[PDB]
């Protein structure tokens, strides 16, 4: 890629952009439509419940805000503490792969400071691609996680924090692409 | 050892009808197991919500 006067702008927005929507999706206490209930007792019998990982709500009821956080509940012959239902429960009950992609993303985000901050270390802008391909990864497994347990039919649709998550996960792939090559001109720098 | 149990267990786990029997085990999630006649048990087994 030339243009390198650039292209430290347009990684530096793109992972701006990728940084705030995917705080936006986490804060937001909903993500994807559904089928359900706003809060359990369109409180028990029919709502689109806009679900989410963290936090769960719903669109077009009677009543609309009544959002809720999830928990978890007894079934029939428990089989809670299965090697499988157990560990599916304890992913699923926790805010953990979105929140640690945010994190990731913000530390990238404090990385790429460090090109006007202790300048001239060169390739420690290597830390980014780092933190670019690890928040894609947490991100990646907290969808497939969301998804994989909310699918269980209750007629589910995409929403706009949902599009904001996912749409996330490429943006930090190009912005890792512009990264690399921010890195590898920091290599060539270097070796001259 | 079950008859132990059973007649020292409480609140009371006998039961005078079947249908009761079968309240309870629902009720209890399974947590209570009925024990009664084949016939009622593979009656009811057959009957909804069949859980």
């Amino acid at each position: 890629l030339f243009d390198r006067g650039v292209q430290m702008l347009l990684t530096t927005v793109g992972a701006f952009a990728a940084f705030s929507l995917m705080t936006i999706a986490v804060g937001t206490d909903y993500w994807l439509y559904s089928r359900g209930v706003c809060k359990t007792k369109k409180k028990n019998e029919e709502v689109m419940t806009h679900s989410g990982l963290w936090r769960t709500c719903c669109l077009e009821g009677n009543f609309k805000g009544l959002c809720k956080q999830i928990d978890h509940f007894p079934e029939d012959a428990d089989y809670e503490a299965d090697t499988a239902e157990y560990f599916l429960r304890a992913v699923r009950a926790s805010s953990i792969f979105p929140i640690l992609s945010v994190i990731l993303l913000f530390m990238g985000g404090l990385c790429i400071a460090a090109s006007e901050f202790y300048k001239t270390r060169h390739n420690i802008i290597l830390s980014a691609g780092i933190f670019f391909v690890s928040a894609g990864l947490s991100n990646i497994i907290g969808i497939i996680v969301y998804i994989s347990a909310n699918a269980g039919k209750n007629s589910y649709s995409y929403g706009w924090s949902f599009y904001f998550g996912a749409l996330s996960f490429i943006i930090a792939e190009m912005v890792g692409v512009l990264a690399v090559h921010m890195f590898i001109d920091r290599h060539k720098q270097l070796t001259g | 050892k079950m008859w132990t149990y059973m007649r020292s267990a409480e609140p009371s786990v006998f039961v005078r009808t079947t249908a009761e029997g079968v309240a309870r085990v629902r009720k209890s999630k399974g947590k209570y197991a009925y024990l009664l006649e084949s016939t009622m048990n593979e009656y009811i087994e057959q009957r909804k919500p069949c859980d």
